[PDB]
RNA sequence: GCUGUAAGCAAGCUUUGAUCCGGAGAUUUCCGAAUGGGGAAACCCACCACUCGUAAUGGAGUGGUAUCCAUAUCUGAAUUCAUAGGAUAUGAGAAGGCAGACCCGGGGAACUGAAACAUCUAAGUACCCGGAGGAAGAGAAAGCAAAUGCGAUUCCCUGAGUAGCGGCGAGCGAAACGGGAUCAGCCCAAACCAAGAGGCUUGCCUCUUGGGGUUGUAGGACACUCUGUACGGAGUUACAAAGGAACGAGGUAGAUGAAGAGGUCUGGAAAGGCCCGCCAUAGGAGGUAACAGCCCUGUAGUCAAAACUUCGUUCUCUCCUGAGUGGAUCCUGAGUACGGCGGAACACGUGAAAUUCCGUCGGAAUCCGGGAGGACCAUCUCCCAAGGCUAAAUACUCCCUAGUGACCGAUAGUGAACCAGUACCGUGAGGGAAAGGUGAAAAGCACCCCGGAAGGGGAGUGAAAGAGAUCCUGAAACCGUGUGCCUACAAGUAGUCAGAGCCCGUUAACGGGUGAUGGCGUGCCUUUUGUAGAAUGAACCGGCGAGUUACGAUCUCGUGCAAGGUUA
RNA sequence: GUGGGUAGGGGUGAAAUGCCAAUCGAACCUGGAGAUAGCUGGUUCUCUCCGAAAUAGCUUUAGGGCUAGCCUCAAGGUAAGA
RNA sequence: AACAGUGGUAGGAGAGCGUUCUAAGGGCUGUGAAGCCAGACCGGAAGGACUGGUGGAGCGCUUAGAAGUGAGAAUGCCGGUAUGAGUAGCGAAAGAGGGGUGAGAAUCCCCUCCACCGAAUGCCUAAGGUUUCCUGAGGAAGGCUCGUCCGCUCAGGGUUAGU
RNA sequence: GACUCGGUGAAAUUAUAGUACCUGUGAAGAUGCAGGUUACCCGCGACAGGACGGAAAGACCCCGUGGAGCUUUACUGCAGCC
């Protein structure tokens, strides 16, 4: 409240909207794929039972804050363009699904 | 449980240990006379009948569960059962199993 | 042993089995839906049959006699048929109530908020009215949803205070996906065929009965191949209704039931201290002269119901075919769906507004069809509305058993522990109290003295009588009676510090009480710039009386685990 | 006098805002209702550590509030502070 | 241990005391529990303890937890008791005297004088009231004072219709 | 009626008060405050100047974004009527 001064969210404009749909292919920080030592086969479900993913909403991404010096034959849904240069120097393969 | 008149010990009280049969029985208190046991002097108004008034020394009954009954043969302060054929529920007497 | 409260007297009744407790009946004046009629509730008056009685009238008992509806049957007006209507009998029809609740439907506000208020909210809340059922409502797709799809509704948790709605403000606020509890699907209608009837111009086409027939990438008819009429299945809760009779288990009454007076002491009384013994599938509770596993009722375990029930299984009984193949064509829900106008419900306030439901106008297709996929159109995916049945999962309690409370202990807990919705208050709808405890039992005070009598003093009763009728405990305000010290030259929010005299000896302390008089000193609280306040509050005394609780959001503090934590 | 009707955003009034059960510019009862109150009264045991303001911008706002202003608790920064 | 501080409303922080109940055992009670009253005792306070007397069956301590957790003020609520105060008031309106009753008489009864209403304070009977009527006893309570008396209390009795 | 005796016997109010006067200071008009002066202790019968005496959370004024009743070419609307 405001006493009666017409308060502040009033005094600001809107700024609409929200999507019919936005997807969030999250998460995937690159260092949590060092924990496959060595390991390949790098999916959500087998990131599932694993709880680098909590709980996958429609999709996931994969966000290069992170670095290895591991090959993974990477199985996912969505990449960086980062990404396609830590999983591709080290040598394994960054299959998109 | 006891009947006028079984043989009636008193277990405890005022009169812990005197004996004597059963008066008369009232159940719906839960309480039972004994002769001479809680001898109680009373003051009555002269009646009507009778004339005398005076002092009375009668007895105030007794609570049942400070009672028991006895063994015929011991003589014993003994607990109840029951069960017999063709006596309609007489009392065995523990130290079994004498009657009544 | 019994004749309830009730504590006493009379009269009686009972192991030729009484008092009590259950089942099954019978009895059940009158009012009350009241129902023959009137009625101002608890009363009057009838009539029709039948009985009792008088010579008869009068009088008395026994049933029947409302209203609506339905099944029939006679009659049957103006008016001819015929009908309205009238008369009669049959209906273990239904009107009333109440569990102040929960659930549908019709109506349906305001106050409050939005800091005003009128859109909104409050709120489809309360309240009124109609429904019944122990539950109701909904429900087997014109459903979600957009894949490798799910498969009737309901309820719970998430989803999430998200998508949204809103003078977009107050506030309102879903669904679907995910996981459980519960878990069953089916009949009608329509064509086709059989039997009646009923008319038309034979023909033709129009109502009932009996089969058949239950649908979606379509099903049925129709036709053609099979398949049964059983021994296979179902069944009274849907699925179609409907009967019985047996086996077991609960419930409305029970019955059995272990172990010590252990001794001593204190005592009015052991159930308590000490020293001891046992039982225990029983140490749940409640009495017991005081705190009992063993004294009693019982408890734990077992076992029983003549009669009523409630439930589960069987037998009896009852009832019943399912499929392929094609599509020459006939069906698949009409004044209905949708559409205009006007409203309401959907979270959606008339909107880009899908959807549902009403009023009023219009008004289609009927498989080559049609509807949903949030205005609208094509493609694509689901799915057949315009008919109906559907237990359980759910919400509930006036209730009835058994039980549990970090619930209350009489100014609390229901208003009511007490003959409470009583007394009183109101014409009346309505408001609506206060009031617990002798003792372990009446042993409730025989007798004497005073007194008219209550009311006492002795005497006994019991542990207490100071316990004796408001009857355990008894405080304070108050009201007394005795008093030790002060007071009749004194001006005082009454106290404090000083202080001799006088009087007492202590939770043994630089004691206690009164303090002649002196120095200081204008109550407590609220509200205020400021109150001794001539500003408010309080007569006093005692009791009751106000910052939480439920659910979320934030910060510190603590704990576990740590880019992994919690699970509804 | 008897008997009897007219019912509360109504009745009734040879009218005054009168009367409607001792109540009238809208009768009483029960509920929504624990309506709301920026307004008044009340806010129950002790000790210590610190310790305000009655100023401003605004405000259907002036005896209300909301940010600042001054207070307090805790943690960082560090000697900024005067 | 050294040095400094230590008034205080609104308010913020910290530490405590209380009461009731539950949970561990441990510990007091008929050789007397709780509560009550007294008292010159101890800690910083809220507050505790001890001896006496009453009281006659329950109760504290520690350690945590829960909270219908604390009273002086609400023109609060209920109950009790004051103050005013032996004060206002004792509800229009003539009794007096003798006797009787009884414990007690102005107030009760009887008698005799006197006085008031007499188009009402007469009788009769509606509205209502539901025994207030009569007798025989009492008398605490209601009678605005007594009170042998009553419309009070008890115990009986009491209302007869073809007009 | 009042006064007195005998019977019976309340209420409003009320922080505790053993309650003098005057001049001053004070919340600006004292019994209780300072200074001064009077005043043996306790009753009864009266009067009413004071205790801002009781009685009624002021009727007057003003505030409330309080309410009611009423009025109209105040707003938006309802019935009624056309």
């Amino acid at each position: 409240f405001e006493g009666g001064q017409m308060p502040l969210f009033q005094r600001l404009p809107k700024r609409g909207f929200t999507n019919i749909n936005r997807k969030e292919y999250a998460v995937v920080n690159l260092d949590k794929l060092n924990g496959f030592a060595e390991g390949t086969e790098v999916t959500p479900e087998l990131l599932l039972e694993t709880g680098v993913i909590s709980k996958l909403n429609a999709g996931v991404k994969i966000l290069g804050n992170g670095k290895l010096e591991k090959k993974l034959t990477v199985k996912a849904n969505k990449f960086s363009a980062s990404a396609k240069e830590a999983v591709e120097a080290a040598g394994g393969t960054a299959e998109v699904i | 449980h006891v009947k006028k008149g079984d043989k009636v010990m008193v277990i405890s009280g005022k009169d812990k240990g005197k004996q004597g049969t059963i008066l008369a029985a009232f159940p719906k208190k839960d309480r039972v006379l004994v002769e001479g046991v809680n001898m109680v002097k009373k003051h009555s108004k002269p009646t009507q009948a009778n004339p005398q008034g005076g002092i009375s020394n009668q007895e105030a009954p007794i609570h049942v569960s400070n009672v028991m009954p006895l063994d015929p043969k011991t003589g014993e302060v003994t607990r109840v059962g029951y069960k017999v054929e063709d006596g309609k529920k007489v009392r065995v007497a523990k130290k079994s199993g004498q009657v009544l």
